RNA sequence: UAAUUGCGAUAACGAACGAGACCUUAACCUACUAAAUAGUGGUGCUAGCAUUUGCUGGUUAUCCACUUCUUAGAGGGACUA
């Protein structure tokens, strides 16, 4: 059947327990799963002076977002597919699912 | 045992590869060779006038016998340089595109590489073959 | 199957994967042989692992290195870290402990990063200057 | 000795190696010694090198310098004047061409020879500023040897730094002749000139 | 008959914290040490080298706490801080199985004879009971501190009725379990400080357990009560019956203290000599082990050597 | 799958567990979960039982039995010490001390092996 | 046909402006904050303020007209969006509900000390560890300066700054010029339920139970 | 410099007050006794109580400590 | 002592902020969980050079196996032992 779910959180507590409970969820239903790839932690990066005006020290300051992404791939039949995409809902977590 | 490029350092198989081609003598030498720089990051065209092709020859096949599909944009950045841009701090330019495309097309009429899938120029199995003869003259010359 | 063993060595952001293995005694670099790592003058630093012990403990086994990341002469230090360490590793694995200690010990007492990494790392430039301690020039008038 | 055949070929003067390690495979560092009884323990020659650049960590500790071998200290030196800084592999090559052209004109062994001007140009008295009341006053003070062995090397290289500047000669003869000259203390070389000044002010300002 | 110091081995950079022999292979010697490996040993009978080593066994990430040998001395076993249990093969390196299911650091292991199945005592306060394959068969809980030391009792009778094991935690309080139906059957009181040690005798009669205040206390486990107590005035630290004679050996804080029970009296009372480490602290024993002949001691200590002594 | 079928029955060493006729070729029979035939014997030569082990095929070697038993020393100052019933190298640990006859001193090699004592001093 | 980077930027401009409309409008509804959860077919916003019966109105008539403004300008459809209102707990823990009370008493035209001291004592006895608030601008004269009202412990510095102070600014715009209201409220580290419970350098040893020396051995049997 | 604070000094003493015969002249077993016996928020910490007791303890073995 | 950091002394005792703790990052893990968006080995198919068997490559739907290298999550590790 072939879908993706891929989840692009921010916060990686929740994005963990998300992925936990799909897996446990498809461990449960007894399907054959690739496992939650964790891909590279990208940082977004801003650097800006912290002055508004433009005197003093020139002090610079880096602000950073982190965005954490995982994947799972599931080979499982359609109800177990729409009822694992009714549920798994978190504040926070970016969530999709893609077939073939 | 048998040999392979790998097998053979860089400079002395360019350099006898180059020659035999030169006295093969069927590349295809494109005409206004003596005219060009080889990269606007250059300043003086290359010292060794009547060759210099067969250089450039040898070492885009050697190149591509390494590589799995090289193509000229590769090429043109694998042999640009660092410009001195007069005043300016120094900046890496990317090499002459004619060159690069004249020796692949020179290459292909003389049959040691071919298009490949993916794009790019692949090597042949005639220039595997003759590459590899060339590089087991190389290592004998010094027995 | 036949006995092996991979290792890898480490300087900087070079990274050299070794694959050690039964064999006839062929030591490759990028598959290239071992006597034609690039800057010559550093011929002699991959070539030491192979010094130190003999190439008679080569002579049965076979060696191939891929090295990525780095420079050149970073790339020539985690080959020869790799390329000892994977004697090591073989000798651990496959031959005694005695022989795996005299190896070792050969190694240390020459030089401590043929085995054990250089943990020197970059440290991360600051703004208001070019580096990670030089600052730009002050002007007082 | 027997070669031994490996399916990578080893050549006959590597696998030479195996019995002795001499540095660039050509020099012994075995009967080298340091003629000076101050200077040894800080001139190091007793721990063979193949060559001369080893990425060691000697800068962390008060004295890991002297540990330091005295040809790498030599090769180290020589990466002077900014436009040479880092480029440890130029200073490498210009070091082996320099032995080379040592044993060349002399029949020494060229680490021998590096030694012997090392010992013959550490100063081994200097002077010292003091506060003299508003005027500047030069007080005469001894030398420690490892301060005679890095002032050594620092007015040899710069030495032969000076006379390759603008000169048809390169750095590896000028560098081959100030170590010569300077191992003879023949006064033709820079680094004894200037020992000789410093020692004759310090010894005007005791 | 005295003891002679003969000989040390040297492979480690840990305390040498656990000793086995085979009967198997009496020129067998296995040691795990806090440098997280074990190493196989292959004795010679000689001068002062008297032993090197074949092979070390290496894939536990914290510091191995002990190890047994199966009686062939084919298969050994390894418990670790790294919370899990390894079956190793002798020959080769080569770990057959991970035991993983305690929540803390493991501190006992021991085969039964027949290699049948696996106790393991940690510290989670319980004593877990595996499979050669690998599974939890089951877990043993109610012993109120963690657990030091477990080990089975040996059966003179040839499989009389049943197996059963000991334990000794640190709640002064040691166990006896028969493990046929999973049940605690002796609870022997009477210890008033940590116990870090214990030792069934080949008999199958004697249980001797001891920990930090130094006395050793003696139990007839046959009738089920309280003998007697040695005293060796310091801590030890391990525990061993000699497989022939009525001696028990003990590795105290300031020397190995070994006793005749015929008498009931110290024989020995060997120190060996350091030339060093005077200003602070002499290294001491962590464990020993006799051989299966009874007539070498090895002593695994701190100063991550293990030093033999041969009866006369 | 191949074409080809064994027209006869696979047969553990026990004889328990069977693959009925027609077999697939290259079809493996199942060692039994019981015991080795020989285990229910209960036959050895120790005279013990075998461990009880899962059945296995005889070209596989049995696990030996280890019952810890007395036996003389190849010394045998000592008529029984503690062994395992599968070894047959038991110790008394002690120097047989035999004077040489080549030399005034003795052969401490211990428990030494009738007619091995030492040849050089 | 957005990529994740800018995807999680803009949604993160869309929370910031949505809070920025949020505290300019509903500022006498104590509003204190605001929350975004994204559903298949549905995302819902909570807002989380003291009057929710202001905040609704008649039939959640002020709730419609909320919806249908943010649907206008965020472009969502029908349906799409939906807000709901909820009554915070601990309103004496909230920065911004307390910076607000006190720039409406302060617009009112009480006493400065008498409203700081009002809302010091309000989140100090709701189980606050800490308040402080400080007041700056022209105070009773042309020349400005700075009141500093405090109660309780406050921590400055570290990770714990971000883990348990709550701090809020406010601009009051007077006749004679601006004032500023900054509040600070450091709560219990022991009431958090999510995330740590203590202070870093907090050290809790547990007491042993004592029990009587045994002096006999025995042994029990089964 | 390696001088610690009055807080891991403090745990130190309390701890040694409360639990002197559990506990060893052994970093490792401090380690692993501290962790479960003290409620401690962090790793760092809990090193360098178990570090300063295990001190503390060899202190206390040549004869006795002040306070 | 980097530190009103501590040992202590002591008309002061007990506290609070700052320092430290903390948090992020860089170094280690042949230990755990995994990965056709990371790799490696082998088997298919295939090129060249050799000649028993070898060497260097190409091709992922050609499949299998693994996780050393790579990426994270969870942990371990240093506390001046
Ligand atoms: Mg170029
Ligand atoms: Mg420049
Ligand atoms: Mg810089
Ligand atoms: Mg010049
Ligand atoms: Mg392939
Ligand atoms: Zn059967
Ligand atoms: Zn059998
Ligand atoms: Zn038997
Ligand atoms: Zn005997
Ligand atoms: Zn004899
Ligand atoms: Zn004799």
């Amino acid at each position: 059947i072939k879908i993706r779910i891929t989840l692009t959180s921010t916060k990686v507590k929740q994005l963990e327990n998300v992925s936990s409970n799909i897996v446990k969820n498809a461990e449960q239903h007894n399907l054959v799963k690739k496992g939650p790839v964790r891909l590279p932690t990208k940082v977004l990066k801003i650097s800006t002076r912290k002055t508004p005006n433009g005197e003093g020290s020139k002090t610079w300051e880096t602000y950073e977002m982190r965005i954490h992404k995982r994947y799972i791939d599931l080979e499982a039949p359609v109800q177990i597919v729409k009822r694992i995409t009714q549920i798994t809902i978190e504040p926070g977590v970016d969530v999709e699912v893609v077939v073939a | 045992p048998g040999v392979s490029v790998r097998d053979v350092a860089a400079q002395d198989f360019i350099n006898a590869y180059a020659s035999f081609l030169q006295r093969q003598g069927k590349l295809e030498v494109p005409g206004y060779v003596d005219i060009v720089k080889t990269s606007s990051g250059n300043e003086m065209p290359p010292q060794d006038a009547e060759g210099w092709f067969y250089k450039r020859a040898a070492s885009v096949a050697r190149h591509i016998y390494m590589r799995k599909q090289v193509g000229v944009g590769k090429l043109n950045k694998l042999y640009g340089g660092a410009k001195s841009r007069g005043v300016r701090p120094y900046k890496h330019i990317d090499a002459s595109g004619s060159i690069n495309r004249k020796v692949l097309q020179a290459l292909e009429k003389i049959g040691i590489v071919e298009i490949s899938p993916k794009g790019g120029r692949r090597i042949s199995e005639n220039g595997q073959r003759d590459l590899d003869r060339i590089a087991a003259q190389t290592l004998e010359e010094d027995e | 199957a036949v006995p092996s063993v991979q290792t890898f060595g480490k300087k900087k952001s070079a990274t050299a994967v070794a694959h050690v293995k039964a064999g006839k005694g062929l030591i490759k670099v990028n598959g290239s042989p071992i006597t034609l790592v690039e800057p010559e003058i550093l011929r002699f630093k991959v070539y030491e692992p192979l010094l130190l012990v003999g190439l008679d403990k080569f002579s049965n086994i076979d060696i191939r290195v891929r090295v990525t990341g780095g420079g050149h002469v970073s790339q020539v230090y985690a080959i020869r870290q790799a390329i000892a360490k994977g004697l090591v590793a073989y000798h651990q694995k496959y031959v005694d402990e005695q022989s795996k200690n005299e190896l070792k010990k050969a190694f240390t007492s020459y030089d401590r990063t043929l085995l054990i990494a250089d943990s020197r790392r970059p440290e991360p430039k600051k703004f208001g200057g070019k580096g990670a301690r030089s600052r730009f020039q002050k002007s007082y008038r | 000795f027997t070669p031994v055949v490996l399916a990578t070929p080893i050549p006959e003067e590597v696998q030479q190696a195996q019995t002795e390690i001499k540095l660039f495979n050509k020099w012994s560092f075995e009967e080298v010694e340091v003629k000076d009884a101050s200077l040894v323990d800080y001139v190091q020659v007793r721990q063979p090198i193949f060559v001369a650049h080893t990425a060691g960590r000697y800068a962390n500790k008060r004295f890991r310098k002297a540990q330091c071998p005295i040809i790498e200290r030599l090769t180290n030196s020589l990466m002077m004047n900014g436009r040479n800084n880092g480029k440890k592999l130029k200073a490498v090559r210009i070091i082996k061409h320099t032995l080379d052209i040592i044993n060349v004109l002399t029949d020494q062994n060229p680490i021998q020879v590096v030694v012997d001007a090392i010992t013959n140009t550490g100063p081994r008295e200097d002077t010292t500023r003091v506060g003299g009341g508003g005027a500047a006053r030069r007080q005469a003070v001894d030398v420690s040897p490892l301060r005679r062995v890095n002032q050594a090397i620092a007015l040899l290289t710069i030495g032969a730094r000076e006379a390759a500047f603008r000169n048809i000669k390169t750095i590896a003869e000028t560098l081959a002749e100030e170590l010569i000259n300077a191992a003879k203390g023949s006064s033709t070389s820079y680094a004894i000139k200037k020992k000789d000044e410093l020692e004759r002010v310090a010894k005007s300002n005791r | 008959e005295v003891l002679v110091l003969r000989g040390t081995l040297e492979g480690h950079n840990g305390w040498v914290t656990s000793l086995a022999t085979s009967a198997g292979q009496p020129n067998l010697l296995l040691s795990a040490s806090r440098d997280k490996t074990l190493i196989s040993w292959k004795l010679t009978g000689d001068d002062q080298k008297f032993g090197v080593p074949v092979r070390s066994f290496k894939g536990h990430s914290h510091i191995v706490q002990d190890c047994t040998l199966t009686a062939d001395g084919a298969y050994a076993l390894s418990a670790s801080w790294d919370k899990t249990l390894r079956l190793w093969d002798v020959a080769t390196g080569e770990t057959y199985q991970r035991f993983v299911g305690h929540k803390s650091d493991v501190m006992s292991v021991d085969i039964d004879k027949k290699a049948s199945m696996i106790i393991s005592g940690s510290r989670d306060k319980t004593i877990k009971v595996w499979t050669i394959k690998g599974q939890c068969l089951a877990t043993l809980l109610g012993h109120n501190d963690w657990v030091s030391q477990v080990r089975v009792v040996p059966n003179e009778k040839a499989d009389d009725d049943s197996v059963t094991i000991i334990s000794a935690g640190n709640d002064k309080m040691v166990k006896a379990w028969n493990l046929n139906q999973f049940q605690i059957e002796a609870d022997f009181i009477g210890h008033n400080s940590n116990i870090n040690t214990l030792t069934a005798s080949p008999d199958g009669t004697l249980i001797a357990s001891a920990g930090k205040d130094g006395e050793i206390m003696l139990w007839n486990l046959a009738a089920k009560k309280a003998m007697y107590t040695l005293s060796a005035q310091d801590e030890v630290f391990s525990l061993a019956f000699s497989p022939n004679r009525y001696w028990l050996a003990a590795a105290t804080a300031t020397g190995i203290k070994v006793f005749s029970l015929d008498p009931q009296y110290l024989v020995d009372d060997l120190r060996p000599e350091f030339a060093g480490y005077s200003k602070a602290a002499e290294p001491h024993a962590v464990s020993l082990a006799w051989s299966a002949d009874g007539q070498t001691l090895f002593a695994g200590y701190t100063d991550n050597v293990i030093r033999v002594w041969q009866v006369m | 799958p191949c074409l080809e079928s064994d027209s006869n029955d696979l047969v553990c060493p026990c004889g328990n567990t069977v693959v009925p006729a027609p077999v697939r070729c290259g079809t493996k029979l199942p060692t039994c979960n019981h015991p080795c035939i020989k285990v229910v014997r209960g036959e050895s030569t120790c005279g013990h039982k075998p461990m009880p082990h899962t059945c296995h095929s005889l070209d596989v070697s049995c696990p030996p039995c280890t019952e810890t038993v007395f036996k003389p020393c190849k010394c045998g100052k000592k008529t029984k010490v503690r062994t395992v019933c599968f070894q047959t190298d038991v110790s008394c640990g002690i120097k047989c001390g035999i004077p040489l006859s080549y030399c005034y001193h003795t052969c401490q090699k211990t428990c030494h092996l009738p007619g091995n004592c030492q040849k050089v001093c | 046909l957005i990529s994740k980077k800018r995807k999680l930027v803009a949604d993160g401009v869309f929370y910031a402006e949505l809070n920025e409309f949020f505290t300019r409008e509903l500022a006498e509804e104590g509003y204190s904050g605001v929350e975004v959860r994204v559903t298949p077919t549905k995302t819902e916003v909570i807002i989380r303020a003291t009057r929710t019966q202001d905040v609704l109105g008649e039939n959640g008539r002020r709730i419609n007209e909320l919806t249908l403004l943010v649907q206008k300008r965020f472009k969502y459809a029908p349906g799409t969006i939906v807000l709901y209102a909820e009554r915070v707990q601990d309103r004496g823990l909230s920065a911004v509900a307390q910076a607000e009370s006190m720039k409406f008493k302060l617009l009112n035209g009480l006493a400065i000390r008498r409203a700081a001291y009002g809302v010091v004592r309000y989140v100090m006895e709701s189980g606050a560890k800490g308040c402080e608030v400080v007041v700056s601008g022209k105070l009773r004269a042309a020349r400005a300066k700075a009141m500093k009202f405090a109660d309780g412990f406050l921590i400055h510095s570290g990770q714990p700054v971000n883990d348990f102070i709550d701090t809020a600014t406010r601009h009051v715009l007077m006749r004679q010029g601006v004032l500023g209201i900054k509040v600070k409220i450091m709560r219990d580290p022991a009431k958090s339920r999510t995330g740590p419970k203590a202070l870093p350098d907090a050290v809790t040893i547990i007491e042993p139970k004592e029990e009587e020396p045994i002096l006999a051995p025995s042994v029990k049997d089964y | 410099g390696r001088v610690r604070t009055k807080t891991v000094k403090r745990a130190s003493k309390a701890l040694i007050e409360r639990y002197y015969p559990k506990l060893t002249l052994d970093f490792q077993t401090n380690k692993r006794l501290c962790d479960e016996i003290a409620t401690i928020q962090s790793k760092r910490l809990r090193n360098k109580i178990a570090g300063y007791t295990t001190h503390l303890m060899k202190r206390i073995q040549k004869g006795p400590v002040r306070g």
